[PDB]
């Protein structure tokens, strides 16, 4: 196999990851799918970091693990602090600033 | 052992340290006294923060820059001239953060002046909520957020490398994530803007990070100098480096708002707190065209036939589409928004002039901009309907000079400015950044930016139709001062943006001499 | 450049459960059969680390994004519904056939741009892994990156913050105890 | 040396400054402060004129200093005999406006009081702004003033002035400002063309080392270039001097702000225009003046022709006035492009004659409109009988801009059209018929007015046309004095103005062609 | 007529046109998160552009 696959599997993954956050309007599941886009780029570096023999994109990809994790934290602070009013979690539920 | 530069790096780590002391505030100080520590611990540690600015400028006079943490961090003369309006822009922020009920029959003023909830984990206008109000509590943890998002944004313009310029990134978008939603007026919108701006933010990152990963891969380095150094000689793949340099850029442009990114500003802009919007609107946009300044000045320079001309349609687009969609706005927040995606167009024309002429024009625009906003803002946040929510619907501004003439005038110094018209620092501004454009080679640019100012000029000036040719009308709004720290705000805000208008080579020396990043 | 017919043969196989974990994670109805593929995508991706020389960086994604995504089953169950099937149905006009072609033309354009890539040279990590995966990134963490490590805290910290601030509630709605309950006018049982 | 010009433009400012500052308690003696700062700009005025020397060199009174090196711009004054006309009007002309606009802001209600210090501290900075760039030297310096003078008057006419203030306000500052715009984008791009020439050091701003180094040829630059600059700089000037078809905001502001405010907007501000092209469109960019000659000369035919035309066919006497002083305008650049010895002296002089002209006639129609309560011109009738004073101020003030030979725009107008006709024939021919169109839309309109049956109202009812009070003949008087001696006795304006001309046309290659 | 229909009508003309223009780009700011998402994923005009500007096209 040519390591290049590893690539297009990110390039796939950050798509859907993508794509998933204009398609579902629930919070968690487009917290999810950004969490898919984050591991796609760690996938991404890894295979890069692999190609050129040292590992800063390893470190990288684990910096983007911590960041992931805390952007997913916060996201979810928030989607409480709006569930516990609106009592949905929907995105589109937060239309009211428009035009 | 590796050496440490705490000299270059006292900025950054003052307000760090400060940020953690203040959550040690938080942790283990009584509530009766979390405040008065809080204020001290920010604003003090800020103006700390500026004479660090100011020695290391000093210690820059000789060397130009020179990292600080073997790479991962650079303070050349951009950089601390970024930091130090960074700086000045979060004193003046975090003054208006720090604004209480202007007075009461009861002591609990609870720091609501500055449009802050008591507590935003309680439920909007819930039973929980008005006790809260009552009893004059108020979330404090607000001031180490800010000292964070602060930190994070003095880093960006200062990261030497992708992944520093990521991970400060990340570190002033969260904090801003978390107060976009804690207004104590209109609740449900800031939540709104809150979940719009952590969902947007957290999209635009994540194509940041990918962008990273795709330089990484390309140069094999992740330092700026070296992926220059890469790109340059040739030796990187040179297509990863546009893809990269392309998925960073939509990061970048996400966080000073072009129109492909734009949408989330205006919609954020008017949701989250009044004093959080000013501030926001100024040091964000400040940290994003640094770190962008330092991307297209030292990371890939020699790709600038290859992303010049996308920035072209992008600048383009801004100065078209942000000033367009201004036009029929009925809402002084939500029309300061699309001023500043606009203005955001008008500064990465300068930006895209690809000379030294571009980086001075593009930090001294910064500087007066990041002030002028900052100031508008806080003159929003001064109007009062009558159930004492922030009266934003311009119409109702009718007639508010007539009866405010100091703060109409100042407001329409303000929105001058924004047009950019002479003996304001908006015109010097402007005029800076179209040069730098034109001796670049993108005078059309600049034609396209003197159109787009047309349009916009008719916006800025309905507003002063209405504050002073326009009678009052019955219900009209009122002032609230509500304190001195707010009325010190707008005075230095205008006064600032009157000097640099009337004397501008005062600052503007000191954007020249920062024309140089340190390669 | 090429890899190993072993090495192939792992990627196939767990990028395939990945892409399918993606792809589930997108187009499940049920949040939590979002966050199950969720989990096959993060722990497909580890094995893929592995695969790449990464041991720890494997390792490491697996135990946390265990945790994460159990945690995220929590919030599903608490937000959304224990077992609620999402409709799916496009609620904007036009907006899930423009985001489908505008997810399809990044992707495109996004893998056109990559190319050929390690026809350029791939270095074998073996170089660097000398000495020990870890004992490499701890090097390069706390050196070359040490800055970046100490402002992970400041990330934990605002998140601990959000958390604090956001989603605790506090002394005005704190439910009452049994205690309480029982001692109203008694209340519970009268 | 003692900088005279800096203080001629820094007096009104300060003045401003410090009668906004009074309190609201001072009104009166805030009116006598603007009228003394007015007075001591005036006294500033008459020194530098009297100093200024026309056979001495181009440029006097010349103060220089780093202002924005920057940028290559300096802070640099100084005025010649076109300069010095115009500046010499706009001194006199102030503190004219601020004693007949005494009482224009009394009803004017909340403002914390400020109504009459407000309206007085901008009518002096308009002043200021006027000034400063009537002598500024520096093509951005000159640039930052005539966009900054729009401000203050844009505050004028939406503050105070009449009910459709507000959009007339807009519709003035927007087209200014496009127009300003505009020039802000080929001022920009003559910074880059001198930049990237080796005439000069850097990109520069220094009006007179640019005209020098262009008159030399040192500063070659392409004429397509040149070419894009000049219409920039003629586009804002043409907006900001109503050259047709960009008059179109004239009428409304000039209807609906009060009678002095449009007047300091027609006669003075407006004038920064019609020099404007005199100085930097002629002298920048001589190769593309002399191109776009036929196309300006043609428009500002146009614009005499049609605005008188319209002039005749409005109905509110305010905008018959705004358009006769768009024909007027016609008639200044008319002159000022036919780039002749006798063209641009008249034009100039027509600048000055015309300022003092409509001054006259507009104040005098506002008068006798505040009288009344309507602009209509059928509304009054035989007001001659009940106001002789007034109705005989304004019959002379309309014969100034009907261009008697008694009254000074005659001379004006004659030197015009004759420079005109040695040039251009036919265009001399056309904007000739003005004259006849001018006395049409002045007799008229006086016949309507002023003549026949006293109109019910006017002579009795609750609103009856008393003559002019003290203050209106004080404010009246002098105008009609300077008409009458500028008709007689032209030549000490004259003397002023053919020095700076020669210098303009020597520097431009150009000269009065020779007699048959 | 000329000056009431025609020269006033053409900056009444540009004046309409930016409003129009005005009004439906504010239409586009719809509201939702989604649709401002896709508008960022519109990113792939960036990334196309930078990928043609050296295709030479």
């Amino acid at each position: 196999m040519n390591p290049d696959n590893y690539l297009y599997l990110s390039a796939l993954l950050f798509t859907i990851g993508a794509a998933g956050v204009l398609l579902r309007r629930n919070a968690i599941v487009m917290f999810m799918c950004v969490e898919l886009m984050l591991n796609a780029a760690n996938l991404a570096f890894v295979n890069f970091s692999r190609m050129h023999g040292q590992l800063d994109g390893q470190v990288v990809a684990f910096f983007t693990m911590v960041v992931a994790a805390c952007e997913v934290v916060v996201g979810l602070a928030i989607i409480m602090a709006i569930f516990r009013t609106r009592r949905s979690a929907s995105v589109d539920d937060a239309n009211l600033l428009k035009h | 052992t590796p050496s440490i530069e705490y000299g270059l790096l006292s900025p950054m780590l003052i307000v760090f340290g400060v940020a953690i002391a203040g959550v040690l505030i938080e942790a283990l100080a009584p509530r009766q006294s979390r405040y008065p520590l809080q204020v001290t611990l920010a604003l003090g540690g800020l103006i700390a923060t500026v004479v660090a600015v100011v020695f290391v400028a000093r210690g820059l006079s000789g060397t130009p820059g020179r990292p600080a943490v073997l790479g991962a961090v650079v303070l050349d003369a951009p950089a601390v001239f970024l930091q130090g309006t960074i700086a000045l822009v979060g004193i003046l922020g975090i003054m208006l953060i720090a604004e209480r009920q202007k007075a009461t029959v009861s002591a609990g003023e609870a720091r609501g002046l500055e449009d802050f909830t008591p507590q935003a984990s309680a439920v909007a206008g819930s039973v929980a909520e008005q006790l809260a109000t009552k009893t004059g509590v108020m979330q404090t943890e607000v001031f180490p957020l800010t000292m964070f998002a602060i930190g994070g944004m003095l880093l960006f313009p200062a990261a030497d490398d992708l992944l520093t310029m990521f991970v400060a990134l990340e570190v002033l978008s969260l904090p801003l994530y978390l107060l976009c939603g804690l207004a104590r007026r209109r609740r449900l919108l800031s939540q709104e803007a809150a979940l719009k701006y952590f969902l947007l933010g957290a999209f635009s990152s994540a194509f940041f990070i990918y962008g990273a990963a795709m330089l990484y891969g390309s140069a094999g380095t992740l330092d700026l100098s070296g992926i220059a150094e890469s790109v340059a000689a040739g030796s990187g793949n040179t297509s990863l480096a546009l893809l990269g340099v392309a998925l960073l850029l939509v990061g970048v442009l996400f966080k000073v708002g072009a129109v492909p990114f734009h949408s989330w500003i205006p919609d954020v802009y008017q949701g989250a707190p009044t004093s959080i919007t000013a501030f926001m609107a100024a040091a964000t946009k400040i940290a994003a065209f640094g770190a962008m300044l330092r991307i297209f000045y030292v990371a890939v320079p020699a790709l600038r036939d290859d992303w010049r001309p996308v920035l072209w349609a992008i600048a383009i687009l801004t100065m078209v589409v942000g000033t367009v969609t201004a036009v029929t706005q009925t809402d002084v927040k939500r029309m300061l928004a699309y001023s500043a995606v606009a203005h955001s167009g008008f500064i990465l024309t300068g930006v895209i002039a690809a000379n030294p002429a571009g980086v001075s024009s593009t930090l001294f625009y910064l500087f007066a901009y990041g002030f002028s906003t900052l100031g508008a803002f806080a003159v929003v946040g001064l109007i009062r309907n009558a159930a004492g929510d922030e009266e934003t619907s311009m119409a109702q501004w009718a007639g508010l000079g007539r009866r405010y003439p100091i703060v109409g005038v100042v407001f329409s110094l303000f929105l001058l400015a924004f047009a950019g018209i002479p003996l304001t620092s908006g015109f010097v501004s402007k005029f800076a950044v179209f040069k730098a454009a034109g001796e670049g080679g993108a005078i059309p640019l600049v034609i396209i930016g003197v159109i787009a100012s047309a349009v916009a000029a008719y916006f800025y000036v309905r507003v002063i139709v209405l504050m002073f040719f326009t009678e009052p009308p019955d219900d009209a709004p009122e002032l609230v001062v509500p304190s001195g720290l707010s009325t010190a705000v707008v005075t230095v805000t205008a006064a600032v943006t009157f000097a640099l208008g009337a004397l501008p080579q005062p600052l503007l020396d000191l954007a020249n001499s920062a024309e140089t990043f340190l390669h | 450049a090429r890899t190993s017919t072993s090495e192939a043969v792992v990627f196939w196989v767990v990028g395939t459960v990945a892409l399918v974990g993606a792809i589930g994670v997108v187009a499940a109805r049920k949040a939590v059969y979002s966050a199950v593929f969720l989990a096959c995508t993060m722990i497909s991706l580890a094995v893929l680390y592995i695969a790449q020389d990464a041991p720890f960086l494997g390792v490491v994604q697996i135990v946390v994004y265990t945790g994460a995504v159990m945690m995220l089953f929590l919030f599903v169950l608490m937000l959304i519904g224990v077992d609620l099937t999402e409709s799916l149905v496009e609620t904007i006009k036009g907006h899930r056939i423009a985001a489908l072609i505008a997810g399809a033309g990044f992707g495109i354009l996004v893998i056109a741009g990559i190319g050929n890539v390690s026809v350029a040279g791939f270095s074998g990590l073996a170089a660097a892994n000398s000495g020990g995966n870890v004992e490499g990134l701890a090097a390069l963490i706390f050196t070359r990156y040490l800055w970046a490590f100490e402002l992970t805290s400041a990330l934990l910290i605002t998140a601990a913050l959000g958390a604090m601030v956001l989603a605790h509630r506090e002394r005005f709605e704190r439910r009452k105890t049994q205690r309480e309950l029982a001692i109203e006018r008694f209340q519970t049982g009268g | 040396t003692f900088p005279w010009l800096t203080v001629l433009w820094a007096v009104p400012v300060v003045g401003a400054a410090v009668v906004i500052l009074l309190p609201a308690a001072q009104q009166v003696l805030a009116k006598w402060l603007a009228l003394a700062v007015s007075v001591l700009t005036l006294a500033v005025t008459a020194v530098v004129a009297i100093g200024f020397d026309p056979a001495a060199a181009q440029y006097q009174f010349v103060e220089s200093h780093r202002w924005i090196p920057s940028f290559g711009t300096g802070y640099i004054l100084g005025v010649d005999g076109i300069a010095l006309a115009l500046v010499v009007l706009t001194a006199v002309l102030v503190p004219l406006l601020i004693i007949a606009g005494w009482n224009d802001a009394s009803r004017q209600t909340g403002l914390a009081g400020r109504s009459v210090q407000a309206y007085l501290a901008l009518t002096l900075a308009v002043e200021g702004m006027v000034l400063m760039s009537l002598v500024a030297l520096d093509i951005l310096l000159f640039y930052v003033f005539f966009e900054a003078m729009l401000i203050p008057m844009y505050f004028l006419i939406g503050g105070f002035g009449g009910e459709n203030r507000s959009r007339a306000a807009v519709k003035f500052l927007l087209y200014n400002l496009f127009g300003g715009l505009i020039m802000l984008a080929a001022v920009i791009g003559l910074y880059v063309v001198t930049a990237g020439s080796d005439a000069f050091a850097a990109g520069t701003f220094d009006f007179r080392e640019i005209v020098a180094a262009v008159s030399s040829g040192e500063f070659a630059v392409n004429p397509a270039i040149m070419n894009f600059l000049f219409l920039g700089f003629m586009f804002a000037f043409a907006v900001k001097a109503p050259l047709w078809p960009f008059h179109r905001w004239l009428p409304d502001a000039a209807v609906e702000a009060t009678p002095a405010s449009a007047v300091l907007m027609m006669a003075v501000m407006d004038k920064v225009g019609t020099f404007g092209m005199l100085r930097y469109c002629l002298q920048l960019f001589p190769d593309a003046s002399t191109y776009f000659r036929p196309v300006v000369i043609t428009l500002a035919a146009i614009g005499i022709v049609y605005g008188a035309v319209l002039a005749i066919g409005q109905t509110d006497v305010m905008r018959l006035i705004a358009y006769t002083s768009i024909s007027h305008f016609g008639f200044i650049i008319l002159g000022i492009f036919v780039m002749t010895s006798q063209g641009q002296s008249g034009s100039t002089l027509y600048m000055i004659n015309h300022g003092i002209s409509t001054a006259a006639l507009f104040l005098i129609a506002g008068f006798l409109v505040s009288r009344r309560g309507s602009r209509l011109i059928d509304s009054y009738g035989g007001v001659q009988k009940v106001a002789p004073v007034l109705a005989g101020t304004f019959l002379v003030a309309g014969l100034a801009t009907l261009s008697l030979p008694g009254l000074a725009p005659f001379i004006s107008e004659f030197l015009v059209l004759i420079g005109t006709f040695t040039r251009y024939p036919v265009v001399a021919v056309f904007a000739a018929t003005a004259l006849v169109l001018s006395a049409v839309y002045i007799l008229w309109t006086y016949q309507r007015m002023m003549t026949g049956p006293v109109r019910d109202g006017i002579g009795d009812g609750d609103r009856p046309v008393r003559d002019l009070v003290p203050r209106e003949l004080v404010v009246v008087a002098p105008l009609l004095a300077l008409l009458l001696v500028l008709g007689i006795y032209p030549k000490p304006a004259l003397d002023v103005i053919n020095p700076a001309v020669e210098h303009t046309l020597t520097t431009i290659g150009q000269t009065d062609p020779e007699p048959t | 007529t000329v000056d009431d229909k025609a020269v006033d009508g053409t900056a009444g003309g540009l004046a309409a046109l930016v409003s129009r223009t005005s009004d439906a780009l504010r239409q586009v700011q719809t509201g939702f998160a989604r649709s401002y998402a896709l508008s960022m994923l519109g990113g792939s005009a960036l990334v196309v552009a930078a990928i043609l500007a050296v295709q030479l096209w």
